[PDB]
């Protein structure tokens, strides 16, 4: 079966942190406010997302064709940001976190606590995507190059924090022990 | 069609009162309010419980989801014009995230129990009291030239412990301008008036009275929703099976409206059913003869024949509530 | 020019955090205490590092030759651990830190602070190697698979901490900015 | 060859006194001591300034680099036998990192200036005083049957402010057992005695007196090192050019030693040079006739002809120092 743009995209190397935003959410023309402007190619980028055969997609050169893909990518990214915030998308992200699709904290003293994806700002092209570890409560850079390049605004500074109170039980308790700065078994005497 | 009351409110008042599209958006300090937890999961805006960082007084934070800038200004302008009003939710501030300009409305703290969980435990007196308190809010906003247009259980917040009622979410509210034709895609399905279902666009404040009647019927008869349509067409069919089709034809003929033949085939022909039909031993304690007369005077096809909020407050059904309010203010003047 | 075992080893993927331990340090049979025992194939591993033609390296089969390389690696790692601690080795590591060979902190609030290599314990086969960021003062996991597998005892809980009081000037001041848990621009309620 | 003094110390004392190889290693709590910063970069052990977490009193932490377990026990046993002694560094505790067992010796805090930086500023009196204080330490350890075997400027720590001298780093120290043949790979090149250079393995406490003489000559003549050899063979050549070869041949003939022909060729033949040769206007203030007589009685090929530490303390060179110390005792006894 031909995998729709949504389902296929998620399987690309590094771009797996994206849940399948329901078709029911894209066809809901109400959420598309703002995006209708700031994002270029809007109709031909949304036609590609729903995999509908474009009335002028045939008529594009190699040069126009590649750019529609990149516009649909920026679009679906900002689409994903609003979907993960709704009560519907919140459920869908939870499942990827259950199967540790959003990695595990690089800080050793955080044991192996899985993380949440988040962009440095809800503003496009301004920042790459980062992660948030709930145990230490701080933010880090991704573990792979393919993940560490993607724009972060496609998640925003709202989702990891929303996930926190949505699922209060998942909020882990702080680090059991503390880092011991030891040189030859002797702590660093700081006055 | 023109409203029976408060007709020229927005013609009398200056352009600045009702011209929400030209409202100046004076944002406050988003840093002054700290979020605590989610509460309502509405898809037009998300609701949270918060606190003012300085006073530490609790508050409600309503974050608006991307809509037309004029829709945001409409709700704010209406909230500003009604601010302070009796049983109207009080808007305290309007702030936005400094980088994404995502707007949030700051209201007084609700602390209510939702209507669905609470009403099965209410006495007939408590129903009259709360309906009366809701009518006070409706008369106020109507007197200020505003229609709520989304009257429903979720938008009526009650803290039964403190006997406080607030009419919330003015996102669908609009200014009444005499003779103006409005969009009919308002109110929740079960509470849509016949005017919305038959495309009578020059409706008025009386639309809220139909919605109130639907809520009232659902309460006293313990049937939620009272008119349970699976879609917009079926909603009118459900209404016609209770009110009758002869009265519907008279209403259609009065306002020179005609239904699409497919819809008229669905409605068919039905007699008027007396409100007594819906009484049962489980709801008897809530259905008095005054309750029936009051409900009958709200659920009328003809919007101009429905009681106004002021007329409704004066009904014999609320005699006890009005007497208790008069006795409360006498025993409180002495203490 | 024929690249001696020492010089060649450092160029392998992930194994670049190792400085060239001077021959003047390996031929100094005094530092070889302890290693003289715990180290498998002791002499064959030392002939291998110095690239000396072994008297039986001819008869060694596929199964025997393979183990000599694995013994010389473990040995050179423990050799490296003691060399980096001496005033000579300390200088050599400084240069790799200057050219950011020991990466940069995954914590975003560390403003791009380079890190020091360190093993969870000065005990072999017990732990993989980790990094230490001097700005935040905490410890993290490496960024590549090829680095995140190597035994850490080949550095020990003594070197990055030694590097700290050896070069006092390099110790950076703490983070100017801190993580703000903002959901829509509103600070999270921490009572 | 046997020592002129303290010959039988380790024959008289029990096996437990000198049997360091069978010493029980009673480690203390490594957690009780916190490191502050590096100080000495010796390649046998690294030195750090620290503090006792309990008393908060400063201390020196000497971390030992992987050596034969018996070498560790040798230094500890010697430090224990000499602990408390006059101008001997005081060992306070012996601890190790709980997982790698990396040993560290804990000493009293030094706070000294190194010999190289300090000596250019010393008066002739200060030189006599410090040499006298060093002799007190040498007589003590020799009286306890121990040879330091690494006497040099770096191993003499002086806090000139407090006039305190300590003889440190007993890593090369060894027990004297009469007639025993020892390893000659001891002491720093410039301070190695002729016995080490000609393979007289049955040397004694007098080796330290040669090293002291080398230090003394370097101080009063302002030439560091006094005997500057580029290697072990050249070291003997440098000595022979000052003391003379006739005295070397008499010493070799006395102990039935003979040099390797290549070494004898290097030495050649030289006359004895008087110590006055090395005086110049820049060092005159430090070279008195008593200083020369004292130095001449230390730098002798024949180890048995060198002054003992006790004999050295009694020399006329230290008459003023002894008078100041005897006046200090009278004043300290009354106050
Ligand atoms: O009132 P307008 O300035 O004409 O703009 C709104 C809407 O934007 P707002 O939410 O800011 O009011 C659309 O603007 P964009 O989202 O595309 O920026 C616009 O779309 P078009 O540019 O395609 O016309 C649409 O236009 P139209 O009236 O033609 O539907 C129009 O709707 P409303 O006038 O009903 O608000
Ligand atoms: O267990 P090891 O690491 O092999 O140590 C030993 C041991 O030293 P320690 O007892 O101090 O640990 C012996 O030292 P000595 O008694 O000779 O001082 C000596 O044992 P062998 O005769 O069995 O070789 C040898 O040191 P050396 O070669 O200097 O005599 C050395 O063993 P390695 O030669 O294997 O290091
Ligand atoms: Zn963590
Ligand atoms: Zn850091």
């Amino acid at each position: 079966e031909d995998t729709s743009w949504i389902s296929w995209f998620c399987n690309l190397r590094g771009n797996e942190f994206f849940c399948e935003v329901d078709d029911d959410y894209i066809q809901d023309d109400f959420n598309l406010c703002g995006l209708s402007s700031l994002v270029p190619y809007y109709e031909y980028a949304l036609d590609l997302i729903l995999d509908v055969e474009s009335s002028q997609g045939e008529m594009f050169t190699e040069e126009q064709n590649e750019l529609i893909e990149s516009a649909a990518e920026m679009l679906y990214g900002l689409i994903h940001a609003r979907y993960i915030l709704t009560s519907k998308g919140l459920a869908a992200m939870l499942d990827k976190y259950k199967n540790y699709d959003f990695g595990r904290c690089p800080r050793v003293y955080c044991c192996g606590q899985p993380c949440l994806p988040v962009g440095q700002s809800d503003l496009p092209r301004s920042s790459t995507v980062k992660i948030y570890c709930p145990k230490c409560e701080d933010i880090y850079y991704p573990r792979s190059k393919y993940q560490g390049n993607i724009d972060g605004a496609y998640f925003g500074t709202t989702f990891p924090h929303l996930f926190l109170m949505t699922y209060g039980h998942l909020k882990p308790a702080k680090a059991t022990q503390n880092y011991v700065q030891r040189v030859f078994g002797f702590k660093l005497h700081k006055p | 069609s023109k409203a029976r009351v408060y007709t020229e409110v927005n013609v009398i008042r200056p352009k600045d009162y009702w011209d929400y599209e030209s409202l100046i958006v004076q944002w406050g300090e988003q840093d002054d309010y700290e979020v605590v937890r989610k509460v309502g999961r509405g898809k037009y805006s998300e609701v949270f419980e918060g606190i003012n960082v300085n006073s530490k007084e609790k508050c409600i934070i309503k974050i608006l989801k991307p809509v037309k800038k004029k829709k945001i200004r409409r709700e704010i302008k209406i909230l500003q014009n009604l601010c302070g009003g009796p049983n109207i939710v009080k808007l305290l501030d309007v702030v936005r995230d400094q980088h994404s300009k995502t707007p949030s409305l700051i209201f007084e703290y609700v602390n209510s129990t939702d209507f669905k969980v609470l009403y099965p435990t209410l006495t007939d007196y408590d129903i009259r009291y709360y309906i009366y308190e809701l009518l006070k809010a409706l008369d106020f906003c109507h007197s200020q030239g505003i229609m709520h247009r989304d009257v429903k259980p979720h938008n009526v917040m009650i803290d039964h412990e403190l006997r406080k009622l607030r009419l919330i979410d003015w996102g669908l509210a609009e200014f009444y301008h005499p003779g103006k034709e409005y969009n009919v895609r308002v109110a929740s399905r079960y509470f849509k008036g016949p005017e919305l279902l038959v495309d009578l666009q020059d409706y008025d404040y009386s639309l809220d009275m139909w919605s109130l009647g639907c809520m009232f019927a659902g309460m006293i008869f313990r049937k939620e929703p009272f008119f349970y349509g699976h879609d917009n067409q079926d909603q009118l069919v459900k209404i016609a099976k209770v009110l009758g089709t002869d009265e519907l034809n008279a209403y259609l003929n009065k306002y020179q409206l005609e239904l699409d033949p497919q819809l008229e085939a669905l409605v068919g022909r039905h007699s008027r059913k007396p409100w007594s039909k819906f009484i049962n031993a489980d709801n008897q304690h809530l259905v008095s003869p005054e309750a029936i007369d009051f409900l009958d005077k709200l659920l009328r096809y003809d919007h101009q024949d429905r009681l106004t909020a002021k007329e409704a407050m004066a009904h014999a059904y609320f005699a006890q509530v009005r007497a208790a309010e008069t006795s409360r203010m006498r025993s409180q003047a002495a203490a």
